[PDB]
């Protein structure tokens, strides 16, 4: 079985800087094929036959390659690129994909604002920080839930986190202080 | 114009027996092959199978043999996709797109709009809901509703049917190991704007026919 | 019918295109 394996699965990139993507296989093939898809959408097809465009790809996509050398490089970088590219090849089969890259835009590094909610479930809030990367950590009492974080916002290509501690009744009437610690990227300290 | 028609979202027992649906629209199916794929969530796809609307020349991948079979109405114009022994690996989302071989140029030009399926055996729980000096920041107060505790996925959150529109942060939902869904709904309001106007979570469940309006009052 | 939904059997159906 010939298998897809796709990288960088993760990057980020900025407009108008270019953008190259590959996709190898474990096998020869001779001829690649991507698609992209938007989040909550079909996946779209992008470029057929290693290196040509369907009817909506912009001309600054591209394709090239040969046996498993396969990507797909783009001239300028746009905004509304940002989704996952899967790769397939139609040579052998079964047919399979690639795990698809994640292309993120590039903004500034801008650290986020905490915020928290008392139950009256603890939920701690973290508000359009660039990068994605975050680290939460519960307080109860200065003694160390489940994350949830947005996708790049259309407007500013930020994300976003909650992180919901859950505790019974019995175990929130029992203590005292509750906080939320978060240490961001380009903070060199932590807050609360 | 193309389009093909699936069917709606699904929950099953594990272990149960669901049917899928793909009405194609615009073209003939008999004037090519039809395609099934198979989107973990949060993952990437994997090609079920195939057949040949005019007749036998169904292929399926081997390591999906048994669990998928697909079939064709030739005077309907739609495929469909039976499965079996529904588990929680099976818990995914289905698309259906077609090729036209080597005069299509292989490449799956038109997709279906995806069909999402769910198993599980606790069905048809409604969802349980939930602005202080410490939720505020630089004359911006941030508050929000809690739905917890429900299933099936999804639940739409609106906030005052279509005020605070900006700054609005519906996060998507986490699978707890209790079994239920719960997940936050946040808006950032002024300083002392939180008390003079009123703000209204709707949050609305539709799988349970569950609509709770909740009033977020501050502290 | 894999000579026609297969990749390597296209360059082989562009020379019957050619030749016909």
């Amino acid at each position: 079985q010939i298998v897809l394996t796709q990288s960088p699965a993760v990057m980020s990139a900025s407009p108008g800087e270019r953008v190259t993507m590959t996709c190898s296989a474990s096998s020869s093939v001779s001829y690649m094929y991507w698609y992209q898809q938007k989040p909550r959408s079909s996946p779209k097809p992008w470029i057929y036959l290693t290196s040509n465009l369907a009817s909506g790809v912009p001309a600054r996509f591209s394709g090239s390659g040969s046996g498993t050398s396969y990507s797909l490089t783009i001239s300028s970088m746009e905004a509304e690129d940002a989704a996952t590219y899967y790769c397939q090849q139609w040579s052998s089969i079964p047919l399979t994909f690639g795990a698809g890259t994640k292309l993120e835009l590039k903004r500034t590094v801008a650290a986020p604002s905490v915020f928290i909610f008392p139950p009256s479930s603890v939920v701690c809030l973290l508000n359009n920080f660039y990068p994605r990367e975050a680290k939460v950590q519960w307080k109860v009492d200065n003694a160390l839930s489940q994350e949830s974080v947005t996708e790049q916002d259309s407007k500013d290509s930020t994300y976003s986190l909650s992180s919901t501690l859950t505790l019974s009744k019995a175990d929130y009437e029992k203590h005292k202080v509750y906080a939320c610690e978060v240490t961001h990227q380009g903070l060199s300290s932590p807050v609360t | 114009e193309v389009q093909l028609q699936q069917s709606g979202a699904e929950l099953v027992k594990p272990g149960a027996s669901v049917k899928l649906s793909c009405t194609a629209s615009g073209f003939n199916i008999k004037d090519t092959y039809m395609h099934w794929v198979k989107q973990r969530p949060e993952q990437g796809l994997e090609w079920i199978g195939r057949i040949d609307p005019a007749n036998g020349n169904t292929k399926y991948d081997p390591k999906f043999q048994g669990k998928a079979t697909i079939t064709a109405d030739t005077s309907s114009n739609t495929a469909y996709l039976q499965l079996s022994s529904l588990t929680s690996e099976d818990t995914a989302v289905y698309f259906c797109t077609r090729s036209r071989g080597y005069f299509g140029n292989y490449y799956f030009d038109y997709w279906g709009q995806g069909t999402t399926l769910t198993v599980s055996s606790a069905s048809t729980k409604g969802p349980s809901v939930f602005p202080s000096s410490k939720s505020t920041s630089g004359g911006t107060a941030a508050l929000g509703c809690l739905v917890k505790d429900y299933f099936p996925e999804p639940v739409t959150v609106s906030w005052n049917s279509g005020a605070l529109t900006s700054g609005v942060h519906t996060f998507p939902a986490v699978l707890q190991s209790s079994g239920l869904y719960s997940l936050s709904s946040v808006v950032t309001v002024p300083s002392s704007s939180l008390g003079t106007q009123t703000y209204i979570c709707n949050v609305n469940h539709k799988p349970s026919n569950t609509k709770v309006d909740k009033r977020v009052e501050p502290k | 019918k894999d000579l026609l939904e297969l990749d390597k059997w296209a360059s082989l159906w562009n020379w019957f295109d050619i030749t016909n």
